[PDB]
RNA sequence: UUAACCAUUGUAGGCCUAAAAGCAGCCACCAAUAAAGAAAGCGUUCAAGCUCAACAUAAAAUCAAAAUUCCAUAAUUUA
RNA sequence: CUCUUGGAUCAGGACAUCCCAAUGGUGUAGAAGCUAUUAAUGGUUCGUUUGUUCAACGAUUAAAGUCCUACGUGAUCUG
């Protein structure tokens, strides 16, 4: 039942450091390394909602992916009242 | 047989829910929260862990074990207290988006098979639903001083929503 | 209860109901009129694309029928498939005929029946393959072509040495 | 069912219902509804139509040819044979 | 034609069937009915082109060996029945398992039976003039044959 | 390879704020003869219960109408609407009624749902109705009118209901009433005709 | 064998059969799904 | 619009709910994979378990014609 | 605001069956029961009024069925 509360207290160890990556208890913290020393696609993956089927080209398979879910919506939907 | 359980380090006995029915397959149940507990004791503890226990004709013990949730784990990332009832408007952790990148450098490592989860991306966005799922507002990027506005606030609603549930509770004791 | 016509009324009524024509011929026994060209949805070209591309730029493809492994063994094949860096190819029967019609590949057809996978890689490792295939025994291999030559199973084993 | 054999050709454009047979034989809750059968596949490249062989201990032995019997014959027969 | 011999060792021979008759009257026709202008002329009487479609044991064959559509399938089903009551069709009957026996009763002679005789009840009370209880002959199915009369067929009696 | 298709969307509905169908009170012969002048359209919705019979409505029948719609509808994603008037001609007052005639839409729902998950629903309400009724959409309501605009126009009888009355050949109109000129002969007591040309 | 005006398939199982003039719905998991028109 | 075959996972999604895990709710509802809804149903104290939809592989193609004792006889095709 | 029925004798008939007979389902272990289908075969008792607006009580029976037939039936009898 002891849920952990809110942790840690300085933004820049925080934006520098993150104590609870840590999963060994002999283990130590791990620290951050330089910003040029991670590959640029890290840093430019979406932060934004995914594509919807309007932007998404519809010949590209996240376009038809989706459409198959928003399929099997439908399909449940339906199936839902029978 | 693959048995899958989230059973907390720190609780090694629940007891009834897991050693009668494992015991009607047929098992050491004394030897199995035992076992858990020493396992336990060797790394950290008090976090729910997955579990894929194999049972088997053989009977035989071969516990699966590794590292913990992302959600537990994500919360000390994020310094989340826990999940809120509402999830709709409910926010308790922001997080750095380097930060993001950093605590899953090995933490997607964990996969019982060598899942070839090369694109963060997947581990985000599933986060981003786990914590919409609980009650977190994930944003971009937070500042500290932004949070210490919000905890004044948070501090005013979470009161007001023990006052509600009190003058609730109190209708319900009436009734 | 619906009040009774006048037997004159009932006449009229008799005499003026709805009549309608019928045709010559039915439509269901004349040949039937061509149908309208079907429109390529954009999952064949996006999909002839891949397969042109997997023929092309791997030199060895070995066709296999689907055995229809669990997904707890399926996964350990393309681990230690992935530790091979070779990759497991699989597309709807219908969109491999026409390639296999018009491509430098055209005696595969026959192989090409039924449920079947495709085992593609840069580097002629068919020992590592056939050793792969000595995991699970009830699965056969078709054979299929290996650096652009069309060969069977007991040939492939030969090649490995 | 003490043991099962399946042999068929490929390349031959010949019986495809041995292969599907094969597919239905070569099924994992099939293989262990029939624990008791060994599975074996043999691929060969002579000119031989398809042959299935089911071994018995007892030495019964049901040999069976898709050469023009269909997938749905193979399982009957092969219901009926086990019951005995 | 492929049968299935039993030598255990099991194993199955094809061999060859007659062909159709050549030059159909009317090519390009969809169902083998149409293709030779038969559409509404046939009936329970004709055992010829019946017995085509008929199984050594009296049962019907599926449609896709068959190629008729839906219409004339059930058309040729229909009338296959009635010619079985009617002992029209002597060399079709039913296989007997082991010791079982034709029951040996008398038969009575029918024809146009849309019905199985054995589950119709009797009328015990028939009607007045204009509100009798009529009693059916023939087939509905059958309606739009072509017809020599002057006034169309009278189905119940 | 099975043919996946755009899927239809409701981006263009929006959900009334008062979702749910509100009471009717239980208080405040030509009028069911014939066919309907009134509310013979889609209004809202994209769905509703259609009359094809001349019957009067209590206040009980609207309730079962009521509960059995609110009961089941999402206020989220559907809406209900009442098309008819409330009761109000007494009956001796022990209660009022509310005339029907035919060609009548009595509710009407919408909202972002297709026809077939109501239909259901619907056609078990309309069993219930004094009258008989039957659930209709728009393309099925405009697919009835125009298939009877088909069936005039290809008629093969050279002799209607229409041209003997009015002209009055064999001295007819001796046996008939004065509403057949009106209602050619596809409106008999409280009854409609559907085959009738 | 409740006779009903209109007989409905009640389970998965459920099944049809027109046996001695009439159509029967019959339920061979659930016996209390047997029904008669 | 269908009859054939199937089912891996981030994690048991938060929430006084012990727990309520796709399924009491309650808001969110995202993830990987070719292909899989934080699930259209069952079912579990909660869990388990059964299904649906997905994976490849197939095929077909609206309303209508009760009380004395049965009560003409019969009949489907000739212009 | 109001204002023809009983009984005796002899019975003809319907099935919407009370008992006897053949069956399906069950929250049918056996024994008892509850419900539904089929069938008109013969049967279906004896005494009594302190209170009870077209009621009740005693003793029994395998059962003490519901109805139609100008109160079935007074040129057969009777209150
Ligand atoms: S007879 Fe030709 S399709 Fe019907
Ligand atoms: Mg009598
Ligand atoms: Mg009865
Ligand atoms: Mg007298
Ligand atoms: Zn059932």
């Amino acid at each position: 039942a002891l849920k952990d509360p809110e942790v840690c207290t300085d933004p820049t160890q925080l934006t520098t450091h993150a104590m609870g990556v840590n999963i060994y208890k002999e283990g130590q913290d791990v620290a951050l390394k330089a910003d040029s020393e991670y590959p640029t696609w890290l840093f430019q993956v979406n932060l934004g909602p995914p594509k919807k089927l309007e932007e998404l080209e519809p010949e590209s398979r996240e376009y038809w992916r989706l459409l198959r879910k928003q399929n099997i919506w439908r399909h449940n939907r339906l199936s839902k009242n029978k | 047989g693959v048995i899958r359980s989230i059973v907390r380090a720190g609780q090694a006995i629940p007891g009834p829910p897991l050693g009668p029915i494992l015991g009607q397959r047929g098992v050491s149940i004394n030897q199995f929260c035992k076992e858990f507990n020493e396992k336990t004791k060797d790394i950290k503890e008090g976090i729910p862990l997955p579990t894929k226990i194999f049972i088997k004709p053989d009977r035989t013990f071969e516990l699966k074990i590794g590292q913990p949730t992302v959600s537990y784990f994500l919360k000390a990332a994020a310094g989340i207290e826990k999940g809120a009832r509402h999830t709709g408007k409910e926010v308790a952790g922001l997080v750095s988006l380097k930060h993001v990148y950093e605590i899953a450098c090995v933490k997607a490592k964990d996969d019982a098979f060598a899942m070839q989860d090369v694109p963060l991306s997947s581990v985000v966005r599933s986060i981003i639903g786990s914590a919409r799922s609980l009650g977190i507002r994930v944003v971009k990027d937070l500042s500290a001083e932004e949070l210490e506005a919000f905890q004044k606030e948070r501090a005013v609603f979470l009161a007001a929503q023990k006052e509600a549930d009190l003058a609730a509770q109190a209708e319900a004791a009436k009734k | 209860h619906w009040r009774v016509m006048h037997f004159q009324r009932q006449k009229l009524m008799a005499i003026t109901e709805y009549i309608p024509p019928k045709p010559a011929i039915n439509p269901r026994c004349l040949p039937p009129p061509p149908k309208p060209p079907k429109e390529e949805s954009g999952l064949v070209r996006l999909l002839r694309q891949d397969i042109v591309a997997v023929f092309r730029d791997n030199r060895m493809i070995a066709v296999c029928q689907n055995v229809a492994l669990s997904a707890e063994d399926k996964l350990l094949l393309r681990h230690q498939l992935r530790k091979h860096k070779i990759f497991i190819k699989v597309f709807p029967s219908q969109v491999l005929k026409p390639f296999l019609e018009n491509s430098k590949y055209r005696n595969l057809l026959p192989l090409f029946v039924g449920h079947n996978l495709l085992l593609v890689s840069e580097e002629p490792k068919v020992k590592e393959m056939v050793r792969v295939l000595k995991s699970v025994p009830f699965l056969p291999l078709l054979g299929g072509c290996v650096d652009d030559t069309i060969l069977s199973r007991q040939g492939l084993v030969d090649y490995a040495k | 069912v003490k043991l099962v054999r399946v042999q068929f050709c490929p390349f031959e454009k010949n019986v495809e219902s041995t292969r599907t047979f094969l597919q239905t034989v070569s099924s994992e809750k099939v293989r262990a509804t029939n624990l008791n059968c060994s599975v074996i596949a043999d691929v060969r490249h002579d000119g031989s139509e398809p042959c299935v062989d089911v071994l018995f201990g007892d030495g019964y032995r049901l040999i069976m040819r898709g050469a023009h019997l269909t997938t749905q014959e193979m399982l009957s027969a092969l219901a009926s044979h086990i019951r005995d | 034609l492929r049968e299935v011999v039993k030598i255990t060792v099991i194993e199955g021979r094809i061999t060859e069937t007659p062909k159709a008759t050549p030059d159909p009257p009317n090519p390009s026709g969809q169902c083998p009915i149409c293709r030779w202008n038969l559409k509404h002329k046939y009936t329970y009487e004709d055992v010829l082109l019946l017995s085509q479609f008929i199984r050594p044991y009296g049962g019907m064959l599926p449609r896709r060996v068959t190629g008729l559509c839906r219409e004339e399938h059930r058309k040729i089903e229909e009338c296959v029945k009635m010619a079985h009551r009617a002992g029209l069709l002597p060399n079709h009957r039913p296989q007997l398992p082991e010791g079982c026996l034709p029951k040996d009763k008398p038969k009575l002679n029918r024809y146009l039976t849309r019905w199985a005789p054995k589950s119709v009840k009797p009328i015990y009370k028939k009607g007045h003039r204009w509100n009798k209880v009529g009693m059916a002959v023939g087939s509905p199915l059958l309606k739009d044959n072509v017809c020599y009369s002057r006034r169309p067929l009278k189905m119940m009696h | 390879l099975k043919t996946l298709l755009p899927v239809p969307t409701f981006e263009n509905v929006s959900i009334p704020e008062r979702s749910k169908l509100k009471f009717v009170e239980r208080v405040p012969l030509k009028d069911i003869r014939g066919p309907s002048t009134e509310a013979t359209d889609f209004t809202e919705g994209n769905f509703a219960i259609l009359a094809l019979g001349g019957g009067y409505l209590h206040w009980g029948h609207f309730e079962m109408m009521r509960l059995t719609i609110n009961r089941f509808m999402d206020p989220k994603n559907m809406f209900a609407i009442w098309r008819v008037p409330a009761p109000f001609k007494p009956i001796t007052i022990d209660h009022y009624v509310t005339p029907v005639k035919t060609g009548c839409l009595v509710v009407e729902m919408g909202g972002r749902c297709e026809f077939e998950e109501v239909k259901g629903i619907l056609n078990q309400v309309a069993h219930k109705l004094p009258f008989p009724a039957k659930a209709v959409s728009r393309k099925t309501l405009e697919r009835m009118h125009q298939n009877q605009r088909e069936r005039e126009l290809n008629n093969q009888n050279p002799w209607t209901f229409e041209h003997i009355a009015t002209a009055n050949m064999f001295g007819i109109r001796k046996f008939l009433s004065p509403y057949d000129l009106t209602q050619k002969g596809r409106y008999w007591g409280k009854f409609y005709m559907p085959k009738r040309v | 064998f409740k006779t009903k005006g209109v007989i409905k398939k009640r389970c998965k199982d459920c099944y049809k059969v027109k046996r001695r003039g009439r159509w029967f719905i019959l339920c061979k998991t659930n016996p209390k799904h047997k029904q008669r028109q």
